[PDB]
């Protein structure tokens, strides 16, 4: 009847998961609070275009051929201004976050293929799709007036289910170490005092 | 931009202070050569140390300590150019909040302490200068400061108190364990603060313009590849006075602070232990057996 | 029997074949947990009369823990370095081979550390963190290692192999 | 009455002040003479404007959009000579040195922007400014004739109120230090004098 071993070893990974938890939410407080305290402070606003055009400019972008392929093909450079009606200012469209850093000179990337006349045409149909809507169409859009009042964006940096999944997830397995040492300790002092019986 | 005020009100409030302490002592010496005391010993005394309810005066400082810690890991993951939330959010109103307290408990420790001398070049009331005035000169000014504040780590060495006098850690040996294990996370997060500070600012001799945008944890990582001796050099320090401090802590921290003896023999000395007290079970009979037993 | 450690491998082992054969796709998960099995490979000689002294099997059991630890430290690089970093929308991660996970385990623990590979992710970097901590100063900075070692070397013999058609004789008492 | 071991405390604490002063001294010593004795080479002259003009080459310099932006944008080249008056020669005007090592080719950077308009603009200007001063104004201007006689700036390589603070404030721990220590060995030594009485 071994029942003290086990159930001192159950203890224990009832205090290991209370720890691991406590810990595991510290950590990724750190970590997700540089993002989500950049997030916060960019405010969703309504825009509307100003113009659409190519400036003649022409860049670089990479293109993917199987087996780590160091594929590369140039593409035209699009523009979009907006008036950002929150600052009834100028501000340039830049559609997310990872476009804006992988080239924050143009508005557009094309999802970069084989042949330049697909990146011409990508490039193109956007800027025929954005030529159909230069007008009053109010666009709900992301613009951070506190230390970027430049560029505004369709999309946000982060979407809020990971975010959420990394907080439930590690709250869940200390809610699970709790209830693990407190069922446990009924199971052992309560149990000999009726088996005394 | 103002960075030096700040600085000043730490150095000249001790070197002032320690002046000012010296001084008199220093006429009361040449008064001879020239020819409420009873409430201090009851107020605060009473309730600061060796009074058992006096968790007020030691865990709620050490759990101050904490937060204020943990303020300073929060303040040093930004680009410092918010005008929004380093004001009247989770940051300076509550850092004040935390910091107040602080200057009572070190007035406090300042009544009681008769001797003032040994008091004010004591290592806890050193971190103290280094911490409180910077402070009030960011209330004031309405503008954090990046510090000295990691100093606050400092403050865990004495975390052996709270769990010996809520009796939660047993022997003298797991005492000098837990003492030792201490000093190690403290000196280590106190030194990545040292780098994170000197390699931000570039070397002033360059215009401060060689400086590198470490992280705080990638100096607390630095620091551990490199005492480790691992030194991959993904990350190492780049400034001349960053250089100078890594010479100084590999040179202090090998050789010195580690190559210690005491810390294999207090770990095989929680080994040698056979037991304090035998729990004696009710319902189950008993029995003790001595002599010649071998 | 639940929650011991060998108990522990199977339930983070087997479900996830299920839902893998279920779903027609693989996932390449914590399936490297497997290799913590090895640790008992001395009960395998044992039982097969292969491995002989008390203290050969001391050395054998100190020898399984040390690679299987190895090999399960270089799967948790793996998986935590060819994922990146979920506040980084998993965009920071490295394509670290399992083998480049081993060599870089054996580089770092050794302390030379080349840094021709490392881990980038933060993850990674606290998981090394940890390992450099928990794997000198505590997994290694044993002592028996080498009371073991010496060990081996005391023994003088057990079984007199009586070979036929030769003589013997026996020699005792005071012999110096 | 513990007066023996604050006392102590305090002379290492004075000599410890004593010593860092020193060492503080020397380091920075060694570090600052360097650029010092750079500069110090580096004379101050009169010089003159003989041309002002753009070379039609073309360089690229590095603009910013918040969260470590990686914006690069081009800029046509000015160059401006001078007549040298403590050579009698020729020189090209650079303004500083940060200017000089961040581009050698050119006489001026403008302040690297998001259009190349504004780039274009701000070249434009500066020189339309120094299209105004093509004469015999004398300019005050740093030359150093000892290693390097082909440039001229308008600013030298350090500001000196850094250069003072970072002599006088260790001069000050040095100073602190020894009056930390003669003024406490009195204290001690003859404040139990006195007492004895
Ligand atoms: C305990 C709290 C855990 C701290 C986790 C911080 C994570 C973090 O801030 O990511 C940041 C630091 O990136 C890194 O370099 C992370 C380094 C991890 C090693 C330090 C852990 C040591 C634990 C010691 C505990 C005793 C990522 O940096 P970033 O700004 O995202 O970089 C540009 C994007
Ligand atoms: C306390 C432990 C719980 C951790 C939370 C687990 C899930 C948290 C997040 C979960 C993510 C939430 C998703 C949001 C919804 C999707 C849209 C997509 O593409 C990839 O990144 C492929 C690989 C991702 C996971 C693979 C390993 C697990 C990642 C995590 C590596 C292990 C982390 C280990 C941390 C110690
Ligand atoms: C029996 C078990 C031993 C099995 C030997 C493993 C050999 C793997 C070789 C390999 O996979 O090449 C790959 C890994 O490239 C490397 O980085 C190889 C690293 C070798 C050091 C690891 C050996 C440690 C042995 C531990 C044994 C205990 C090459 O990578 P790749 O995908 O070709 O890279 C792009 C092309
Ligand atoms: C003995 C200790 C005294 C050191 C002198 C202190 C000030 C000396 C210089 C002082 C500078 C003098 C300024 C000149 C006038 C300004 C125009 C501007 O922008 C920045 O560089 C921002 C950060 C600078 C300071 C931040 C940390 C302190 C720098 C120093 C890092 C700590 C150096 C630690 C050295 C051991
Ligand atoms: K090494
Ligand atoms: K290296």
């Amino acid at each position: 009847t071994a029942l003290k071993a086990g159930e001192d070893k159950s203890i224990r990974l009832g205090l290991f998961l209370i720890i691991s938890g406590v810990v595991s939410l510290f950590i990724f407080g750190f970590c997700w609070l540089s993002p989500a305290l950049q997030d916060l402070q960019a405010t969703e606003a309504n825009c509307t275009v100003l113009s659409v055009q190519q400036i003649g400019e022409v860049f670089e972008c990479t293109f993917t051929c199987g087996a780590d392929c160091r594929g590369t093909s140039q593409y035209p450079c699009v523009q979009v201004y907006v008036n950002n009606s929150e600052s009834n200012s100028r501000a340039l469209l830049h559609s997310d976050e990872h476009q804006l850093l992988t080239n924050p000179k143009c508005s557009y990337i094309p999802p970069c293929k084989r042949e330049n006349q697909k990146n011409l045409e990508s490039v193109m149909n956007w800027q025929q799709y954005w030529k159909d809507e230069i007008g009053s169409q109010p666009f709900t859009c992301y613009f951070n007036q506190h230390q970027r009042p430049d560029d505004v964006l369709l999309h946000r940096t982060h979407d809020e289910i990971v975010l959420l999944h990394c907080f439930l997830w590690p709250l869940v397995t200390f809610v699970v170490g709790v209830l693990i040492v407190v069922l446990t300790i009924c199971a052992k002092s309560l149990a000999v005092k009726a088996e005394a019986m | 931009r103002m960075w030096w005020a700040f600085l000043a009100s730490s150095m000249v409030t001790f070197f002032g202070g320690l002046f000012i302490i010296l001084l008199w002592r220093t006429l009361k010496y040449l008064w001879t050569v020239c020819c409420m005391t009873s409430v201090k010993d009851w107020a605060g005394v009473m309730i600061s140390a060796q009074t058992l309810t006096g968790r007020v005066l030691v865990v709620l400082v050490f759990a101050l300590s904490i937060g204020a810690l943990v303020i300073y890991f929060i303040d040093s993951s930004n680009p410092i150019e918010s005008c929004q939330n380093f004001y009247k959010d989770f940051t300076l109103q509550i850092d004040m909040a935390f910091n107040v307290f602080f200057l009572l408990y070190f007035g406090l420790r300042f009544i009681a302490a008769n001797d003032k001398l040994w008091f004010w070049l004591e290592v806890n009331s050193v971190v103290d200068f280094f911490t409180v005035p910077p402070v009030f000169v960011s209330v004031y000014l309405n503008r954090s400061w990046l510090g000295l504040r990691f100093l606050r780590a400092l403050r865990l060495i004495q975390f052996s108190e709270i769990l010996q006098f809520l009796n939660i850690l047993k022997t003298s040996n797991s005492i000098k364990l837990v003492n030792l294990l201490s000093i190690f996370i403290s000196t280590w997060l106190t030194a990545a603060g040292f780098i994170h500070l000197v390699e931000n600012s570039g070397d002033p001799w360059e215009n401060f313009q060689n400086n590198q945008a470490l992280t705080y944890w990638e100096c607390v990582y630095l620091l551990m590849v490199t005492m480790s001796t691992v030194g991959y050099g993904d990350v190492y320090a780049k400034t001349t006075l960053g250089r100078l401090f890594m010479v100084f802590f590999i040179l202090g921290g090998l050789a010195m602070f580690a190559s210690y003896v005491p810390e294999i023999i207090e770990l095989i000395g929680n080994r040698k232990k056979y037991g304090g007290s035998y729990s004696a079970v009710s319902g189950r009979k008993h029995i003790v057996v001595c002599g010649h037993i071998t």
